[PDB]
């Protein structure tokens, strides 16, 4: 019931509008993931939207240098997994992107796209 | 003229010294790192982000920048001090308004840190030497030093109470303290020494000249050497480092660590000489086999991070550096206290002024 | 932890005073740079980079970086001294450096200018006080000034002789001098007069850790005020600002200029407040009518580069502050030279002593 | 029986999901190199994928500069090897691109892709 992760931009891509999910280190290590095509609900000023997961990258969130990290903590023999909670909690980053196809309304109507 | 007549003098005795400090280095055993053995809980110190934009950048009135905090395990942390640091007015008698806080009949968390401070090791203010009282930014200088060291004493007195016997004090800078007057040292040497205290200030990555000759010397040391170990630094390093910092560095009256000063690498592999080291302080009453304990506390909470650090230390760091846009942040707030109190226009002017430069 | 009641005694008392320090602004009339009149010529003296890299990032041995030129019309510049200085180690007595040099039987052209200096105006070690023998920056805080104080003699006793009577002399900086006894001071006043010689401290440096806030009320009339003025800045302000700045940075013993302190303004529309602002002081035996002079010769080289500055300084410090890479130069020609000398392989050992830090 | 390298980035590029790994100094003074159209195992999540190297290139790690640091080495002579070994540290990083084709699963079944 909780949500999944935190929204960081949104814009207008085209004829559809388009939000930016992050997923932190510590919804990570619980094993949330986002599959390709699933859907989703997006909740915005007390509305909901239908949403559907497109794309699916990885890119360093604040001032930091995973590449140098994890080659350091690869040629010593670091496990992640429990030696090092502190490297870990900066790099387990990952961001998707999701549409908005419409909304449901009324008694099952289904309005498409969106306005806002 | 363009860099010509060089006219060098002798250098290769300068040279001769650094080959025979380094033949010393070599000549001290190393203590081996091997991952079993026993192992103190860490509770480390920072204050982080006191410094801040200095006053250039701040309203330089309410200037309220000083934050001690600390972190434990992974949860054990203390409540965090974010004293309020009044302006400029009322610091021009700077021994004025220290009184006006001690001798207050109502203690903020802040002032109770301060004044748990000074009953607990007997601090007056006759040891507290004039460098506070020297210009502004003196002032800060060595007011963070005793609210660092309020912030140790405060908790072990209060919070933590009789527990003080499995958890290793970790102080982020350089145990030596300046403006000491030969009696704020001594009144910490013994009250440390009566309660068996286990301080082990750690720096880390010290910096590049903070040292004299001797950071040329402990450089090579580190990366021709292999693997991980313990090394006291020999006194010969360290009495030539202390008496130099004089004609080197700042007004660093007082400079020698109280105790002794130990080196040791986490990383094996490190992609660069320097990597991996870190440089902590023990106090007189620790020996080899408290040292080496010590040291192997610290590879257990290793991380890498920027060049190996503690870990735990920039734990700390993030959890009492919340400075980021302060001056936007405080501008806009005193200002509507300013607005909400008497006059309700005078602030329209303190805008006008403001807007237009500084 | 967060805002946790700032609170508030009195910040009404503050603006009270600001409010009356631009009144009295107000009191003295703008006397305005008028399009007709009469200037000087100027020349102007310049070192830009005495300090330059410091000595962190530099070879820390021969750190020789003073360059003193100067700059004359357009082309009448005289020849730049690049003035030799050597390492650590050679002074390590600072006092006995600079009598190996004073008194050496053959004065280099830098030591000549020196020398003449000392012989010009009788200046001994002793009026230069302790200061310099405190630390290796200390020595470079005032030898940067003496050397630029040695030129501007330099140049009014051998290359002008008679010549010194139709030439403005500009030089960078306030008209202060800090770390010398008062005999520094005096002699070097009374030698000016005596000569009467022409010479304006123009700095234009809209600096906040020094002239504070006096800087808070200076803002309100250059931005207010419209078209081009030279106003003298009552005795009042500057009695604010010379005791102030004592308490706030570091051993600042001595702040007042040596007469007058005088601002002006350049430009008419600036884009910004305190653009196009000049500030310059005078000797205390010249009156308003060569105050106006003076700006009069300012505002002839005028220049628009970066906020409306005087042109003629910023011209010399092209051909007086050229740095870049220095230390990429420095440590290539000094191993250069190691391998030619004496050893011709032990440089293979002092590049390994470089080469894994520092 | 040991990881080849460290990987340090993931994401999908058009109908295929590819991912980003990178070669150390100390693995690649021990003669470890990877074939162009080469096929690797991939382990993820307690699952198995099979990896194809599409491309390979060079890139800075960390803060450094490759092309002055070997210019000014060759200058002066130097040979980087037995004069300067903290030089090669610092230079020596190669950056590989690895496809994911699918995985095998229950007795022989190829399944294709991924949408994790």
């Amino acid at each position: 019931e909780s949500p999944i992760g935190v929204v960081v931009s949104s814009r207008r891509n085209g004829p559809w509008a388009e939000l930016t999910l992050v997923l932190t280190p510590q919804e990570l290590d619980q094993g949330k993931r986002l599959l390709l095509g699933e859907l989703v609900r997006v909740s915005s000023g007390g509305k909901d939207y239908v949403g559907m997961v497109l794309d699916g990258y990885y890119e360093p969130v604040g001032r930091s240098d995973p590449t140098y990290t994890l080659a350091l903590a690869h040629i010593n023999q670091v496990d992640l997994e429990k030696e090092d909670p502190w490297a870990r909690k900066e790099v387990n980053f990952y961001h998707h992107r999701i549409v908005l196809l419409g909304r449901v309304v009324q008694g099952g109507l289904f309005a498409p796209s969106t306005r806002l | 003229d363009f860099l010509d007549d060089l006219r060098l003098d002798h250098y290769q005795d300068l040279l001769r010294e650094l080959d025979e400090l380094y033949q010393k280095l070599k000549q001290e055993r190393q203590v081996p790192l091997h991952g079993d053995g026993e192992a103190y809980p860490l509770l480390t110190l920072t204050v982080d982000g006191g410094e801040g934009r200095a006053f250039e950048e701040l309203p330089l009135l309410s200037f309220g920048l000083v934050r001690v905090a600390a972190v434990g395990v992974k949860g054990f942390r203390l409540p965090s001090i974010a004293h309020l640091l009044p302006g400029y007015e009322v610091l021009r008698d700077p021994k004025g308004y220290l009184e006006g806080l001690l001798e207050r009949s109502e203690e903020s968390p802040a002032a109770d840190a301060l004044k748990t401070f000074f009953r607990a090791t007997g601090i007056s203010l006759e040891d507290l030497g004039e460098y506070y009282t020297k210009d502004l930014r003196a002032f800060m200088g060595i007011f963070r030093d005793v609210l660092e060291w309020a912030y140790l004493v405060w908790g072990v007195e209060k919070v933590l109470q009789e527990s003080y016997k499995d958890y290793l004090f970790i102080k982020d800078g350089r145990l030596a303290q300046l403006g000491v007057r030969e009696s704020f040292r001594s009144k910490l040497q013994n009250y440390f020494a009566r309660k068996h205290l286990l301080l082990a200030g750690v720096t880390k990555r010290s910096r590049l000249l903070a040292e004299g000759l001797t950071s040329l010397v402990m450089a090579r040391l580190f990366a021709e050497a292999r693997g991980t170990f313990v090394l006291q630094v020999p006194q010969e390093l360290m009495e030539k480092a202390y008496r130099y910092e004089r004609q080197w560095n700042a007004d660093l009256e007082g400079a020698f660590v109280m105790g002794r000063r130990y080196v040791a690498r986490l990383l094996e592999d490190t992609f660069r000489p320097q990597e991996g080291v870190a440089i902590f302080d023990l106090p007189p009453y620790l020996g080899e086999e408290d040292a080496v304990k010590v040291a192997r506390s610290l590879r257990a909470h290793r991380s890498v991070l920027y060049g190996g650090s503690v870990g735990t230390v920039v734990e700390a760091h993030g959890r009492a550096s919340v400075a980021r846009s302060i001056p936007r942040r405080m501008e806009e707030e005193i200002l509507a206290r300013f607005r909400k109190a008497f006059g309700e226009d005078l602030a329209k002017k303190l805008t006008e002024w403001l807007r237009l430069a500084d």
